[PDB]
């Protein structure tokens, strides 16, 4: 019956909160990177769960700790950390395998067209 | 995006 805080004991740490996009998404992320920003939107990087390291470009994902720097002119937060490592737990929580497949099969992210003309 | 890594190469 070995469970432990992992799945038994109450608040392990004591009170601290293990981050969360909904709260620390747009504003938060945008604060980590700064002014700079590629074709995509920082808010997007926040959606996937990418927290910069106090400097623009280089950012590590939560749980999957994927360190990505020097993104591509045509890409997206999810597409990057996902494809690179299709096993980001934090991702499964964001939009589950549903989105995971969205990328590893077709083009994910990038909207504004609704129906893509 | 390129893989950070760095470490020692
Ligand atoms: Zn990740």
């Amino acid at each position: 019956m070995s469970d432990a805080v992992s799945s038994d004991r109450n608040f392990p740490n004591s009170t601290n909160l293990p981050r969360n996009p909904s709260m620390a998404d747009y504003e938060a992320r945008i604060f980590t990177f700064g002014t700079w920003i590629y074709s995509v939107n920082k808010e997007q990087l926040a959606r996937a769960g990418f927290y910069a390291l106090g400097e623009g470009d280089k950012v590590k994902c939560f749980h999957c700790g994927g360190g990505l720097t020097d993104w591509k002119p045509s890409e997206d937060p999810w597409e990057q950390h996902a494809k690179w490592y299709p096993g980001c737990k934090y991702l499964l929580e964001q939009k589950g395998q549903e989105y995971i497949n969205n990328i590893h099969l077709t083009h994910s992210l990038e909207e504004c067209l609704v129906r893509t003309t | 995006a390129v893989p950070i890594a760095q470490k020692s190469e």
